[PDB]
């Protein structure tokens, strides 16, 4: 369950290719845009996970 | 101008103590409905 | 209500990121007119 600064087309394509290139067994790549310099986003991220 | 003055001082000491780019560098972006899942391996396996 | 909305926003992110006591804990108190000098030793010497 990886986070990123912003979710746009380029990162979407990069992460899609990353999963489809490296995935195995029952792998699942969750992904959400969050700010690591914001305590509110950290709290939202932990309560979302 | 009654609350704009103390708010102006708030902005001033935020700029002096932290910086003028603190709201940008700190603003939240998280939204639970903008998450994406990528757990479709079987279709990728067939295409591969 | 137009600037009170972003001002309130800034209040809430300084509350969540730093705290509700940040303005008090950080507010400046310096004033050059309130300095005090204590270089009178001769009079103290005579009284001693």
């Amino acid at each position: 369950i990886a986070t990123t600064s912003k979710l746009d087309e380029e990162r979407l394509a990069f992460y899609r290719t990353l999963y489809r290139d490296h995935a195995r067994y029952g792998a699942a790549l969750w992904l959400v845009a969050a700010n690591m310099a914001s305590y509110s986003d950290v709290d939202a991220l932990v309560e979302w996970i | 101008a009654l609350p704009a003055a103390p708010d102006s001082e708030l902005i001033d000491l935020v700029t002096a103590e932290l910086g003028a780019d603190w709201p940008r560098l700190v603003a939240p972006v998280f939204d639970p409905k903008k998450a994406v899942v990528f757990d479709d391996r079987w279709a990728s396996a067939r295409e591969d």
